[PDB]
């Protein structure tokens, strides 16, 4: 309830302030007178979504460290964090980050 | 009374970008052996009242050949976006209380390149095109090593809860327990925000801009907040409220000052000084994080 | 079961015939699949939540990452696609034939 | 690419689909399948061309579109029982939308449609991997699952199969899509006999495969990929003509060649279930497929087709590299009739 | 003490709803007032809507949504 | 001087003070005269609908202490 | 298929405990160590019976043990508990840290009388 | 087919997620977690067309219990036959339901 | 030894971002199998209730089982204070 | 009861699903696909799905739309079924996602080969030669 009518003041604020810098100059009257594609862009973008999805793996950390098996969840973590290492470290040396 | 805590929140902020315009002016000014503003006003204190004013009197120069759609659409978007980043922060006590409000600035902030995505997109123009583009791709990386240190910061705080953040600080800042973080976050938001050495980019103009020095006063805030904790007093909330805006003064006047002393990156520079010093260190540090607790029986309380 | 289940199955439904068209632009058909994922999502969170099955909490971000995987692979495949005939469009694909 | 890498994906095709056999839980299976799925693309496209690429594309939309209408099948299955085990469907609903999944996954008709393109558009050693290996995980999801069946079902799309591939196999002089239509009618064969037999099913499955891969790899030997081209063998190579022929007389279901196994077997099978129609219409038509593979025999070994002048240096020079199973690969398709009873060995 | 105030106020929701719904179906012919649709005579949590089923929506509302949109 | 840059800064101050001293001020103005309550986990939450079922008028801040148990 | 059986109204009536949760939580440990046997009596009984309607006597007999328990605050340390329950009624997440002092005075009050 | 590989090695790989009464961290139950727990035991080591055919009771109540589309049934015929009297007037909800009832803790 | 120093000198300069991180990520590693407070945490995780202690029911055969929470019998948390 | 909110979300989502798949103007598409996220964000959001729900809106809609998106600009009845005690002092949903790295190590295992697979797959797909 109150995040939603914040997010209507907001947007609603927003709405209105934008429509009326965008209206009041235009009251009065004036004369009123390609292909590249470069591959390098996508790899950055597809580089981004998969650490993003493994990010998304880690994010559970902060509540992984209250379980009684310390010693799992601390091997899991380190497992995935040296996973996402390798990752970076195997784009690195295919000269996967040049430009 | 929830109304007029929302408008209470909402008005000053925009009176602040607006005064900060003001304020870069004249310490830049002052940088470079002169005055800012200071004939508009007594001492330059109407100048930002005054650029309002011819601002949104100004013709606006639409395409004429555009997607008006998309063109409408993308400052509501910054705004908006810029507006709500600012109701989960606690200072002492947030407007609205969230157990997971670093979770939602995380949110908020990946939709944040919509908006430059959108406006490239509607320009009708190949070169802005790819400057949107780069700017997206830049901005998408240094989110990335935001999160992560993040979460590797959070890891010492119990929680997602950002008022659990003022009592982990209760008698030592984060700056002390780690420093290398900060350096790298402080940097990933001078990235984030398209600021120098990161700036390589009439109304929906004002609008636009608006919504990016919101955005910085909102990264000066949340840093105050994660990284120099301020002492909150239950009875009298208004000293952790002095505190805290005078922190995030001096991280903004930091900004002005990194702008005035430093030339720019090139784009490849950047990616390069990201993606091979920044994400390495922050996955290590991150791994240090994750064992420090365990390693010195020091793991916070809630869960 | 109740109406929310029946809306989202339905949605997914659409998405599925809507991949199933192919008026053009595979984009769109990498979007229709999305767009199922993002139901089975939903649904299966619903489900999850609703029963109080802790331990499958975790299902769901599986799902999500495999699958954002999957499409990471898909937009790949139709940037290969374009580079190879300056356009996405499905006739492209015609060298195959039974 | 680079031989550790294609090793590495290899592996993780071959560790996928054991996943998917290992496993009891549905979401494993499902992991299974999407490992396989992204470790196979490269593969597929490991020459590079643009052939290569339209059927990498076809493959993963076909592919994808399986494993999402599979998961649905699952969460629906678990809405309706908070089981996540792999047994007993619990829902009809489920049943059905798995059912094509499987299918779709595996290529029986009606999802056809992209098995022969995607062979014909892919090299001869990643048309062996997908008509071989890429088999195993749908078939035996669909063995664990066959009491939940719906006969009538499985036997109509068994029967489609069988039909379809009989019909295309007559109209192809490429030799990699003769192949596919070969597997999908095998295919059909194999899922006629499921609702009554699941041993059956893994016998048709394990003689198929033995029989796919002699004909893949004496293929590969002779490097042809038309008719035209294999017509060519005979100047150069009499022998392997002559294996093949042998191997193509298998695969047409005549005895006393090991081919006969998998389609008497399930004859005798589905008549102890009282069922007299469906076997006599599905060796009526596999002799379309023995039609077809009758007429490469002509082309390639029974007759000699003329030749080039510039065979004589091919005279000259013998195979840098000789595959190993080969030889047991033909044998095991040709001469193991004897040996039926071997099958209570629950293969 | 939690748990038994919790008992009883389950169990007088219950009993008011049992009473209502006694006066109501009364005149329906094959109705049976009270009947449970498990087969096991154990005891089973009620839902949501077996408690609040008959009282007015801004209750329903609360008893729903209450605790996900207190921020 | 250096001095000149400082009203601009104290606008700022007092913009960004007026949201946190506001936020409190209404807090405490709509919960009684104190802190406002916060529920995460769902045990408080109930401790405060068990508080407003208990103090007669509706509202969970009314506080009820050893006079009211007779 | 059967009929659920549902105790009267007139069995459900009991004399409620009448404060809040900050009283409560000021009161809670000794609470705690004053009456045990009854609270776990009865929750003994809730999860052996796993059935509501069985565990009835035990929970009117817990409210008069806490009746009880609390009448005795009143009759002896009415003024520091006041003080003490006036704090964490005060704090929003009801904190027991932040006036020790009067934990310390209902402490010493409590030890002297009871 | 299906390689048992877990129960020849007792290496539990997946068999901790199946079901929702297997040991849920905190001891946090299910929601059914008597109903399932019951069809289980009634089931085991009998098969499948006997668990079937014989565990039929306790399978419908796990069903009644996961989707409860017999009460919210009974709930809407309840309410509809209410909303039917209040309609025509001869009866009317009592203050316990119009929100005049004083609340207990 | 001496081309490992070597290395280990030339690695320093010129790439100290690198050696830093593993440094870093190899010490996070090490180190926890060797610090004698992670069982120290483990136990502080043990002695967390999240759950309601449901009593047992006597019979006369638990002496090691409290009767009462003030009573010696079972565990004791002055570990716990004296960290 | 606020006249069905999640029947009305539903209905939003499911007309935002039939405006994606009509599929006019990829770009267009995508912005229903948004939409129908964000509806779908809140859905769970309002059943309780707080972490899930985040996870959605974070990851999906900031992450794969975005590449969507950037990749296209290169190119030219209810509160009835809910329950009726508490959780305790915590969110059985965090506790159960928590729970992947205590209890699903063998999940974690899988899906980060499939992760690291992915990656590489990614390079030699788009090496190109
Ligand atoms: C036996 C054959 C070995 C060779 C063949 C290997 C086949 C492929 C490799 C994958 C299999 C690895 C086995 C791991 C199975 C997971 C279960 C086992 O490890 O026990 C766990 C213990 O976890 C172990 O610490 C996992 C360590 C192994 C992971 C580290 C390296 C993994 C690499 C494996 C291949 C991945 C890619 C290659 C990387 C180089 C359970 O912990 P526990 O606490 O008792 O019980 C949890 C339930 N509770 C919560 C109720 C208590
Ligand atoms: C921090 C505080 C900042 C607040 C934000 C900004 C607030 C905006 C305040 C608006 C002030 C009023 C501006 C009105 C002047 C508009 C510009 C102007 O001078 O136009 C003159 C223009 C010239 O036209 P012509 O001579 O006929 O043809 C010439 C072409 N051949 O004449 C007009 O059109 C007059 C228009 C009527 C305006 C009268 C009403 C004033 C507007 C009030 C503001 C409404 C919104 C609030
Ligand atoms: C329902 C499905 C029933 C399945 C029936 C299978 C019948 C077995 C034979 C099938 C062959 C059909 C294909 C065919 O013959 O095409 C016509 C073909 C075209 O020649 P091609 O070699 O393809 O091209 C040469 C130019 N490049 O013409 C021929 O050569 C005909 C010569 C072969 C005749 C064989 C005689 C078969 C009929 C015998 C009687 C029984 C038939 C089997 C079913 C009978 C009904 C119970
Ligand atoms: C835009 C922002 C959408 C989500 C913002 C709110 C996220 C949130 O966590 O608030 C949920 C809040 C409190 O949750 P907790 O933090 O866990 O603690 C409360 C209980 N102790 O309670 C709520 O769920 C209230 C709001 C839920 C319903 C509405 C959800 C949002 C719906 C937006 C739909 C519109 C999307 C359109 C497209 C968007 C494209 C950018
Ligand atoms: C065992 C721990 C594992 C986990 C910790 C690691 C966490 C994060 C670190 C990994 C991130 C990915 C690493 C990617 C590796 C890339 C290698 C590479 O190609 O770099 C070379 C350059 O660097 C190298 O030479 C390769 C690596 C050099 C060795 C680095 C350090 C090796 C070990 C040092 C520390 C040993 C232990 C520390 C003990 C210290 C005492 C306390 C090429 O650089 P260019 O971009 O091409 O620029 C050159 C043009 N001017």
């Amino acid at each position: 309830m109150n995040i939603m009518l914040t997010l209507l003041t907001n947007v609603t604020l927003a709405s209105l302030l934008v429509l009326i810098a965008f209206w009041l100059p235009q009251l009065n009257a004036y004369s009123e007178k390609r292909l590249p594609f470069s591959m390098k862009f996508f790899l950055v973008a597809i580089t981004f979504l998969l650490f993003d999805l493994e990010i998304a793996l880690l994010l559970p950390l902060p509540w992984a460290s209250q379980t009684n098996n310390l010693k799992t969840m601390l091997t899991m973590a380190l497992f995935l964090l040296i996973l996402l290492a390798a990752s970076l470290a195997y784009e690195w040396t295919q000269k996967g980050l040049e430009w | 009374m929830f109304m007029i805590n929302i408008l209470s929140l909402i008005i000053p902020i925009l009176l602040a970008v607006a005064f900060l315009t003001l304020v870069e002016r004249k310490v830049l000014g002052y940088m470079q052996l002169r005055k800012g503003p200071n004939v508009v006003g007594p001492y330059g204190l109407l100048q930002p009242i005054a650029d309002a004013l011819k601002l949104f009197t100004k013709e606006p120069l639409r395409p004429a050949t555009s997607s008006i759609s998309m063109f409408i659409i993308a400052p509501i978007l910054a705004l908006s976006l810029a507006l709500t980043m600012w109701v989960p922060l606690p200072m002492p006590y947030p407007l609205i209380n969230m157990n997971l409000g670093v979770l939602f600035m995380l949110a908020m902030s990946s939709l944040a390149v919509y908006s430059i995505l959108w406006s490239g997109w509607a320009s009708n123009s190949k070169y802005a095109l790819i400057g949107a583009l780069r700017a997206v791709a830049q901005t998408i990386s240094y989110e990335v090593t935001l999160a992560i240190i993040l979460l590797s910061v959070l890891l010492m705080n119990g929680s997602y809860t950002l008022s659990t953040l003022i009592t982990t600080q209760e008698h030592i800042w984060m700056i002390f327990t780690s420093w290398p973080l900060a350096m790298m976050w402080f940097i990933s938001t001078l990235a984030e925000t398209n600021r120098a050495p990161f700036d390589l980019t009439a109304g929906p103009f004002a609008m636009f801009f608006m919504a990016e020095y919101a955005n910085i006063i909102m990264m000066n805030a949340f840093t105050a907040i994660l990284f120099l904790g301020a002492s909150h007093d239950p009875h009298t909330p208004e000293l952790y409220t002095i505190n805290f805006v005078l922190k995030t003064l001096a991280l903004t006047i930091t900004f002005l000052w990194i702008r005035a002393s430093y030339p720019r990156f090139r784009y490849d520079q950047l990616m390069h000084l990201l993606w091979k010093s920044f994400l390495p260190l922050t996955l290590a540090l991150c791994m240090w994080h994750i064992s420090l607790p365990i390693m010195t029986a020091s793991i916070p309380p809630q869960s | 079961m109740p109406l929310v289940y029946m809306n989202i199955i339905m949605a997914f439904a659409i998405a599925l015939a809507g991949l199933l068209m192919y008026r053009s632009h595979l984009m769109s058909s990498l979007l229709c699949l999305e767009g199922m994922m993002l139901s089975l999502f939903i649904m299966s969170t619903l489900i999850i939540l609703n029963t109080h099955f802790t331990l499958a909490n975790m299902m769901p971000i599986i799902l999500l990452v495999f699958a954002a995987c999957e499409a990471a692979l898909g937009l790949s495949l139709l940037v290969m696609v374009s580079n190879t005939y300056g356009t996405d469009y499905v006739q492209n694909l015609n060298l195959l034939q039974c | 690419m680079n031989p550790i890498i294609y090793t590495t994906l290899i592996m993780t095709v071959m560790s996928g689909t054991m996943l998917v056999m290992i496993s009891s839980h549905w979401l494993l299976i499902w992991i299974g399948f999407e490992m396989n799925l992204l470790a196979m693309i490269p593969v597929l496209m490991k020459n590079f061309n643009p052939r290569a690429t339209e059927a990498a594309t076809k493959y993963f939309l076909t592919q994808a579109t399986a494993s999402m209408m599979l998961m649905m099948a699952i969460i629906i299955n678990l809405l309706y029982s908070g089981q996540w085990t792999i047994t007993k469907m619990f829902n009809p609903v489920a049943m059905t939308m798995m059912t094509m999944a499987l299918a779709m996954k595996l290529g029986l008709s009606p999802f056809h449609f992209w098995v022969p393109e995607v062979t014909q558009g892919i090299s001869l050693q990643a048309g062996l991997l997908l008509l071989t290996w890429q088999k195993l995980a749908p078939l035996s999801v669909l063995c664990q699952i066959s009491q939940s069946i719906n006969p009538n079902l499985m036997l109509t799309m068994a029967m489609l199969s069988i039909l379809i591939g009989g019909w295309g196999g007559l109209n192809q002089t490429q030799l990699r899509k003769i192949m596919a239509y070969s597997s999908i009618a095998h295919m059909g064969w194999m899922t006629a006999v499921l609702p009554y037999n699941t041993t059956m099913t893994i016998l048709n499955l394990l003689i198929y495969i033995t029989m796919t891969l002699a004909m893949f790899m004496l293929l590969i030997h002779s490097s042809a990929t038309t008719t035209l081209s294999l017509s060519h063998t005979w100047n150069k190579m009499p022998v392997i003509t002559s294996l093949m022929m042998v191997t193509l007389l298998s695969m047409g279901g005549l005895p006393p060649l090991s081919g006969f196994m998998p389609k008497w077997m399930i004859i005798q099978e589905m008549t102890k279930n009282e069922s007299i129609i469906m076997p006599t219409l599905m060796a009526m038509t596999a002799l379309l497929n023995l039609y077809f593979y009758m007429r490469l025999a002509y082309s390639s070994s029974l007759t000699m087709f003329p030749s080039t002048n510039n065979m004589k240096m091919k005279w000259q020079f013998e195979h840098t590299k000789q595959m190993k199973l080969l030889p047991t690969m033909i044998v095991l398709s040709t001469l193991v009739l004897p040996m039926t009873p071997a099958l209570s060995s629950l293969n | 003490l939690f748990q038994a105030e919790k008992d009883r106020r389950v169990l007088q929701m219950l009993r008011e709803n049992l009473e209502e719904e006694a006066i109501i179906m009364k005149d329906v012919p094959d109705w049976k007032v009270g009947e449970s649709v498990f087969h096991t005579t154990r005891w089973v949590t009620p839902m949501m809507g077996e408690l609040y089923g008959l009282r007015t929506n801004e209750e329903i509302l609360s008893a729903t949504y209450g605790f996900i949109w207190y921020t | 001087m250096w001095f000149e840059i400082l009203p601009g800064i104290a606008v700022m101050a007092a913009c960004l003070f007026i949201p946190g001293m506001a936020t409190a001020h209404i807090h405490k103005f709509t919960n009684g005269g104190k802190e406002k309550r916060v529920a995460h986990f769902s045990y408080q939450w109930n401790l405060m609908e068990r508080d407003r079922r208990i103090s007669g008028v509706n509202r969970y801040h009314v506080t009820k202490g050893l006079e009211n148990i007779d | 298929p059967g009929i659920v059986e549902l105790p009267t109204l007139e069995d459900l009536k009991v004399q409620e405990v009448k404060v809040s949760s900050s009283v409560l939580k000021a009161a809670a440990h000794h609470y705690g160590a004053q009456c045990d046997k009854p609270n776990k009596e009865f929750m003994l009984c809730r999860w052996e019976e796993k059935d509501p309607r069985r565990c009835l006597e035990e929970g009117k007999l817990v409210n008069q043990c806490a009746l009880d328990f609390f009448r005795q605050i009143k009759r002896h340390c009415a003024e520091p508990f006041t003080e003490y329950w006036t704090c964490i009624d005060y704090s929003g997440l009801q904190l027991f840290r932040h006036c020790r002092k009067q934990q310390a005075k209902f402490d010493e009050c409590v030890l002297d009388k009871l | 087919p299906f390689f048992d590989v877990q129960k020849r090695l007792g290496l539990d790989l997946d068999r901790w997620m199946t079901i929702q009464s297997a040991e849920q961290p905190h001891k946090i139950p299910g929601r059914c977690h008597a109903f399932e727990k019951e069809w289980i035991e009634c089931a085991h080591g009998i098969g499948g067309i006997r668990a079937e055919k014989e565990c039929k009771i306790e399978f419908d109540d796990f069903v009644e219990c996961l989707l409860r589309q017999k009460t919210m049934k009974r709930l809407s015929a309840i309410k509809r036959q209410r909303d039917k009297l209040i309609k025509e007037g001869k009866y009317t909800p009592p203050p316990h339901h119009l929100g005049k009832e004083d609340p207990r803790p | 030894a001496g081309r490992i120093a070597s290395f280990l000198k030339n690695a320093w300069a010129k790439e100290p971002v690198l050696v830093a991180s593993f440094a870093i990520g190899g010490l996070a590693i090490i180190l926890p199998s060797l610090s004698p407070y992670t069982n120290y945490a483990i136990r502080i995780n043990r002695a967390t209730p999240y759950n309601y202690p449901v009593p047992l029911r006597d019979d006369g055969n638990m002496p090691d089982v409290p009767s009462h929470p003030q009573d010696p019998q079972g565990p004791s948390l002055e570990w716990l204070k004296n960290l | 009861m606020t006249m069905y909110i999640a029947f009305i979300l539903s209905t939003i989502f499911v007309i935002g699903f039939v405006g994606f798949s009509s599929k006019p103007s990829p770009i267009y598409g995508g912005l229903g696909l948004i939409v129908s996220g964000g509806v779908g964000c809140g859905i769970v959001l309002n059943f309780g799905g707080s972490f899930l729900g985040l996870m959605v809106f974070l990851i999906y809609l900031g992450g794969m739309l975005v590449v969507f998106g950037y990749t296209t600009a290169m190119a030219t009845g209810d509160w009835v079924i809910y329950d009726t005690g508490d959780s305790g002092f915590f969110s059985e949903e965090a506790m159960g996602i928590a729970a992947l790295y205590s209890y699903g190590t063998w999940l974690v295992i899988v899906t980060g080969w499939s992760l690291l697979i992915g990656v590489v797959v990614i390079m030699e797909i788009t090496r190109g030669n």
